[PDB]
């Protein structure tokens, strides 16, 4: 039942102000208050602010002068907006809320809000297959050239999930490459697929990885 | 030792409005909560009782003297709700409970008009 | 303030041994603490409220001391899945500050690597690409090096490694490289080679391709 969804534009252009939506299910914003967490990359969480059941704003100091959290509770949602974003302002935005308690037990599961002046650029992918190839064998998907991060890859839908190594994405230029790799027993005669998804630019891929 | 917090800290009500009060009961010593209201229409604090709620079934107990309604949410999470918020809920809210013959209180939550 | 200071940084550990993270808050606040665990890529997850008390779900090696100043999570035989970050809050009155976490990090046995190698696909080399991929899996310490030679030399530019966090089962770790080049490049070489280096073997893993 209690859940939150934080969505937004993922690319600022620096200067710029961050919008960000929570919309929440599973308890009201009238005798609850919601929060927004922040994480840069490979940095720790930060608490923000928050609004109250009965609209009371509470910001932390450091980001008092450039921060404006509002709601509208007729749609169950609670916005962000952040004035003139930089690198450092680059993060995971979470929402989560208080309700009865004083503890943050729910989250949302986050977006990532870039703050770059590069364009988007969509992936491409590529299946990973043995180059002129033991019963157990690892394929692979490598995607390609993409700004910004995040970007999904599952294995057949979901179902294969077992031995996936998915790696952290590196930047080179301005875009993005990542890889990831799974086994199988069964290869070629139980096909293997990679589904990648890179919202940024509604990118929805699947590729098969077949032999050569 | 058990606590008491209840949730939230203050409640600036508009007219009209539903206000959820919560009230978690730690420790693990006690049967139910009794929740207590003091009303703005007295100028020395007399607290007045409102309900009490088993610890065990979900069994309430209201004072005889529409606008109030409680429920336990899942374990140790008492709600009281006033239904529609108007002068005569105007006041400070809190819960209470008695282990070992002891008595305890949260915080007082004021629920006070609009501003 | 009220600045929140968590000891250590980062620990290493073992499946099965007793942990304690420190959390040290610049003012008294009584019990007003919050623990929570977070893998990478995740939502963090509240393990301990008001200093104490665990929270539904969380097991039962997770514990929580602590009243004032300073405060403890504890974890009695740590289990591979602990592998994480643990921050703790300030939880009743504004701010309500996080600490800047500390990283849990396992101890197991020496792992060698599988280490699997990949031309470009036949779908990049139309496009005028080449990245020759290789991918180094399931290994232990993290400490290792892996390198590419066109044709037996050695090969750096055009180079980029990747490391994966401590996985949750068997507290491993996995690398992918890949060596980027222009299709025409690509073709001016046969021999492809990705070298690896580790812990595990005297002699180094080395995977390859002929064009």
């Amino acid at each position: 039942q209690v859940q939150l969804k934080e969505s937004g534009p993922g690319l600022v252009q620096p200067s710029q102000t961050l919008s960000l939506t929570c919309t929440v299910s599973g308890f009201s914003l009238t005798s609850n208050s919601v929060h927004w967490v922040r994480q840069p990359p490979g940095k720790g969480l930060e608490w923000m602010g928050g609004i109250w059941g009965d609209g009371d704003t509470d910001y932390n100091s450091a980001l008092k002068s450039r921060l404006s959290i509002s709601r509208d509770t007729s749609k169950n949602q609670v916005f962000l907006k952040m004035n003139s974003l930089q690198t450092d302002d680059t993060a995971i935005y979470f929402c989560t809320p208080l309700i009865g308690s004083w503890y943050f037990d729910f989250w949302g599961p986050g977006t990532m809000v870039t703050a770059s002046s590069a364009q988007t650029t969509a992936p491409s992918v590529y299946p990973l297959a043995p180059g002129c190839g033991s019963s157990t064998v690892t394929l692979g998907c490598l995607v390609k050239g993409y700004f910004p991060e995040p970007v999904t890859v599952t294995w057949n839908s979901g179902a294969l999930s077992s031995d996936v190594h998915t790696f952290p994405a590196v930047l080179q230029s301005g875009l993005y490459t990542l890889t990831s790799s799974v086994t199988s027993s069964t290869w070629p005669s139980q096909t293997v697929t990679c589904n990648v998804a890179h919202p940024a630019s509604s990118t929805k891929v699947d590729q098969k990885i077949v032999p050569r | 030792a058990p606590e008491l917090r209840i949730f939230p800290k203050k409640m600036d009500a508009e007219l009209g409005q539903k206000v959820d009060l919560v009230c978690e009961v730690l420790g693990s010593v006690s049967q139910g909560c009794s929740w207590l209201f003091q009303n703005s229409s007295s100028k020395l604090p007399q607290p007045t009782f409102v309900v009490y709620m088993a610890s065990s079934h979900n069994k309430i107990t209201w004072d005889e003297k529409k606008l109030f309604s409680a429920m336990r949410d899942t374990n140790n999470k008492y709600v009281l709700t006033l239904n529609k918020f108007s002068k005569e809920n105007e006041g400070y809210y809190f819960c209470s409970v008695i282990s070992n013959s002891v008595m305890y209180f949260s915080s007082v939550v004021p629920v006070l008009q609009k501003v | 303030d009220i600045v929140m200071t968590q000891s250590p940084s980062s620990l290493a550990v073992s499946a099965g041994e007793r942990v304690t993270l420190n959390c040290k808050a610049s003012q008294n606040v009584r019990n007003n603490i919050a623990w929570y665990q977070q893998k990478p890529g995740q939502s963090p997850k509240l393990l301990i409220y008001y200093a104490s008390y665990r929270y539904t779900g969380v097991p039962d090696r997770f514990t929580g001391d602590g009243f004032g100043t300073d405060f403890t999570l504890a974890i009695n035989s740590v289990q591979a899945d602990d592998a994480a970050f643990y921050y703790c809050q300030r939880i009743y009155n504004s701010p309500y500050t996080f600490g800047a976490g500390t990283k849990l990090e396992l101890i197991r046995a020496d792992a060698a690597p599988t280490v699997s190698i990949f031309p470009p696909s036949m779908e990049q080399l139309t496009s005028g690409g080449a990245s020759v991929v290789c991918f180094v899996n399931n290994f232990y310490p993290r400490d290792i090096s892996v390198k590419w030679k066109i044709d037996g030399s050695e090969q750096r530019d055009g180079v980029l490694d990747s490391v994966t966090d401590q996985d949750s089962k068997d507290s491993t770790y996995s690398m992918s490289s890949t060596l980027s080049l222009t299709k025409v490049e690509y073709e001016r070489h046969n021999l492809y080679t990705c070298e690896v280096v580790h812990k595990t073997s005297s002699s180094p893993v080395v995977k390859s391709f002929n064009r």
